[PDB]
């Protein structure tokens, strides 16, 4: 799914 | 930040934090970005693509700690949110991640220059530094995996841009990293951006002056063996940005 790290900053996916 | 230095604001005047507040009141960091006029602050869009509400941010400048406040900071609300219409994200990749913020006080006022709270120079079209070159990136994002708070003092950092060719490598980043990207990263890989830093700067010296290069964008991992720091090549995104300024 959604990667942890930059990018992801203040998703759901989180 | 992992690895670099803890920093003050006046090393980083056009350096922005920016905050969401939450139903129910509590505020939480979302990630940096950086003054280039007065009104503008420019970030990811990334930070903002699942709240894209305007009213939730809050925007500091000159402001070196993260839950303490610093003399001569500088609060503002956001205008106007402009988040990339094109923006896309892949598993790691993340595509046009660039976002405008129109920033005001609640008396409506743009930024005031000061010791602390300074613009940053846009580079020239298709201008970047030479691969190999130095650069800086700035932030209050994880300075270590284990982290699960964000450190209360600014970091810096120093990172040498990389070559599209080496970035597209193998066992680097293969095609997924594109010519609108910049890799940049430690040659021992000790020190790097990481998460909590998107959106901020990648400034580099540019014909003896201060430029904003780049945007933290993405990375696999933070400071991993052949795994660079990957930013918004802001060169590519001058059109978009005088566009909607």
């Amino acid at each position: 799914g959604x990667a942890l790290g930059r990018g992801c900053e203040n998703h759901r996916c989180l | 930040i992992i690895g670099g230095e803890f920093t003050t604001i006046e090393n980083q005047p056009w350096f922005a934090a920016i905050y969401r507040r939450h139903r129910g009141g509590s505020v939480t960091y979302v990630c940096g970005g950086s003054l280039i006029s007065p009104c503008w602050v420019i970030s990811a869009t990334h930070c903002f693509i699942d709240y894209p509400k305007k009213e939730d941010y809050i925007v500091y400048l000159g402001r070196s700690r993260l839950n303490s406040n610093t003399q001569g900071e500088m609060k503002f609300e956001v205008e106007n949110l402009i988040l990339h219409k094109d923006y896309s994200a892949d598993t790691l990749a993340h595509h046009n991640d660039i976002a405008l913020l129109k920033i005001r006080s609640k008396e409506g006022r743009c930024a005031q220059p000061s010791r602390t709270i300074q613009t940053i120079a846009l580079p020239s079209m298709y201008n970047d530094p030479q691969f190999g070159t130095s650069c800086e990136i700035t932030g209050f994002g994880k300075e270590q995996s284990t982290d699960y708070l964000y450190p209360e003092q600014l970091k810096m950092t120093v990172v040498k841009l990389i070559s599209h060719r080496e970035c597209q490598q193998p066992h680097y980043y293969g095609s997924e990293v594109t010519t609108k990207m910049l890799c940049a990263a430690d040659p021992q890989w000790k020190t790097d951006s990481c998460q909590g830093d998107s959106g901020g700067p990648l400034v580099c010296s540019l014909q003896g002056r201060m430029t904003l290069t780049g945007i933290v964008s993405w990375g696999r991992g933070c400071a991993l063996k052949d795994k660079p720091g990957v930013y918004t090549r802001v060169s590519h995104f001058l059109p978009w940005i005088r566009s909607h300024t």
